[PDB]
């Protein structure tokens, strides 16, 4: 598989040698080309994983969120074009390196092949993030930002290092094969269930869960532009992968004590749907609406049926691009007016139409509106859900009162409306943003016509 | 009819031609604990390499 990883790990010295021009269009010219290689990756069989060496292989779970980190390289470039044209060259190779680094670790995290690889290169990704949510970021608190982002995730990520380490020398291996093939129910003694909450709780943080998910609106909010969409977009969803695979040695107790995580998530994805109706800030709506999305496919894993795995990965690409256009777009408002109010503008499309049409159908696909796999993967997790208790639907029922409730609501706010008359800073549209709005919708409608290849695993 | 020994000449060592067997354990020493198993075969390559974690070398 050092099809992709090879030609990543050399984008270092490609953006550190490149000429002080070009950096960013030489940046986005190779990042799309690996973005295509990374395609290749679409090849899946049935059921057997591809299993290109000892240590690295894919599967239909991990190929999408292939695609999708590869793919994602080049659009955080070409969206801090705006944001970093000001900045030296030296460091402007600096924070490419970041990005390509981030995107590097995503790839190989994705597709390790032994457990504690996937987690030496699973919490690698936060040290890069560190550096570009505190280093670049905008404003004031972006330094107690970084704090919380790293120690909410290192909180649960030590107690998975002693439980891996400890599977390693009761069972002998890590490696997914094999601990597959030799997977054993996990008792319900007192020992056993801590092991079951010191394997889960690592995910469960950056998942978030209610309560705890303190740091998306600490860093999603301050992190810089580039930043921003790539927590959200993919960084959210390595506890997503990592959770349906270590769950295969985690039964029965997880069908016993998941109930706690069921209950924070269903009343948690009210709660945040509701409070993310009810905020002055525009990129805590994505921040918070994410979340909400997110909070679902916890449920998906809990139940773990054959459906909710469907829209476990259906949900976490349609999740993952919603908040990229949302971020993207609520940055456009963002530098035009140096602020992060929706009160402060509204009814862009009397000043930017063209941006509101993009504005409304990435609003439109976080309504999960059919055919979009946006609504087939989160649907098929009310199916699993029913199928669970059919009472589930309720409060679930309830996340869809309060999404449409905000996701037009911006619109009718931002770009939807009438204009203050003093702003005049608003100016025409660059294309670019228009432009990486199409390469960030499109293939949300594209895909939609051919859902199976990211309908996951369960196939 | 005695002869007075040189200076010397008496502290020399000498040779006694008794006829007393030897005390086989003078120390009277038990049983001595056998050896620990010993080291044979020749070094082939480590099985699978290092076999630590993920290095598959």
């Amino acid at each position: 598989m050092l099809k992709i990883i090879i030609p990543t790990t050399m984008l270092l010295p490609m953006t550190w040698m490149s000429k002080h021009n070009m950096i960013w269009i030489n940046a986005t010219v190779h990042s799309l080309l690996i973005s295509l290689i990374s395609l290749s990756l679409l090849n899946q069989l049935g059921e057997n994983s591809l299993n290109f060496s000892l240590t690295f292989f894919s599967d239909s779970l991990s190929a999408p969120l292939l695609v999708l980190t590869t793919w994602l390289l080049p659009l955080m470039l070409m969206a801090s074009q705006s944001h970093l044209s000001k900045e030296t060259t030296t460091r402007k190779k600096l924070y490419i390196t970041m990005l390509i680094l981030l995107q590097l670790f995503l790839i190989m995290t994705f597709t390790a092949t032994e457990l504690i690889l996937f987690y030496i290169l699973f919490e690698a990704t936060l040290v890069p993030t560190l550096i570009i949510i505190t280093r670049w970021g905008n404003q004031t608190e972006r330094l107690n930002a970084g704090l919380y982002f790293l120690f909410y995730t290192l909180a649960g990520s030590l107690p998975l290092l002693v439980a891996l380490v400890y599977i390693q020398n009761t069972t002998g291996s890590l490696n997914f094969l094999i601990i597959h093939y030799w997977s054993h129910p996990l008792s319900n003694s007192w020992s056993n269930i801590f092991m079951w909450l010191a394997c889960i709780m690592a995910f469960m943080v950056k998942m978030p869960l209610y309560g705890l998910h303190l740091w998306l609106p600490k860093a999603h909010v301050e992190a810089p532009i580039a930043g921003s969409m790539v927590l959200a977009a993919v960084l959210l969803k390595l506890g997503g992968y990592g959770m349906m695979r270590i769950t295969t040695i985690l039964n029965p107790l997880t069908n016993y004590m998941a109930y706690p995580f069921l209950m924070l998530s269903m009343w948690g994805m009210i709660m945040t749907s509701s409070i993310c109706l009810r905020q002055t800030d525009l990129k805590s709506l994505i921040a918070y609406s994410s979340v909400s999305h997110m909070a679902l496919v916890i449920v998906a894993i809990m139940i773990q049926t054959p459906w909710s795995f469907m829209g476990a990965t259906a949900l976490m690409i349609a999740h993952g691009l919603t908040s990229s256009m949302l971020f993207c777009l609520a940055n456009t408002n963002y530098e035009r007016v140096h602020s992060r109010t929706m009160i402060l503008a509204r009814g862009l499309q009397t000043l930017l139409p063209l941006m509101a049409t993009w504005w409304l159908m990435a609003s439109l696909t976080n309504l999960a509106l059919p055919p979009s796999i946006n609504l087939i993967g989160e649907l098929f997790i009310i199916t699993a859900s029913f199928s669970w208790s059919n009472i589930t639907i309720i409060l679930m029922g309830m996340n869809m009162m309060i999404t449409a409730l905000y996701s037009l609501y911006m619109l009718i706010t931002t770009q939807r409306g009438k204009y203050t008359h003093h702003i005049n800073n608003i100016k025409a549209s660059f294309t670019r943003e228009n432009a990486l709005m199409a390469l960030h919708i499109l293939p949300l409608l594209l895909l939609t016509l051919n859902p199976k290849m990211i309908l996951g695993p369960l196939y | 009819g005695w002869v007075r020994p040189d200076l010397g000449e008496l502290s020399k060592v000498t040779k006694v031609k008794t006829d007393r067997p030897l005390p086989e354990n003078p120390y009277h020493s038990r049983a001595r604990p056998e050896p620990n198993p010993e080291a044979e075969g020749d070094l082939k390559p480590a099985k699978h390499g290092s076999r630590l974690f993920f290095w598959t070398m």
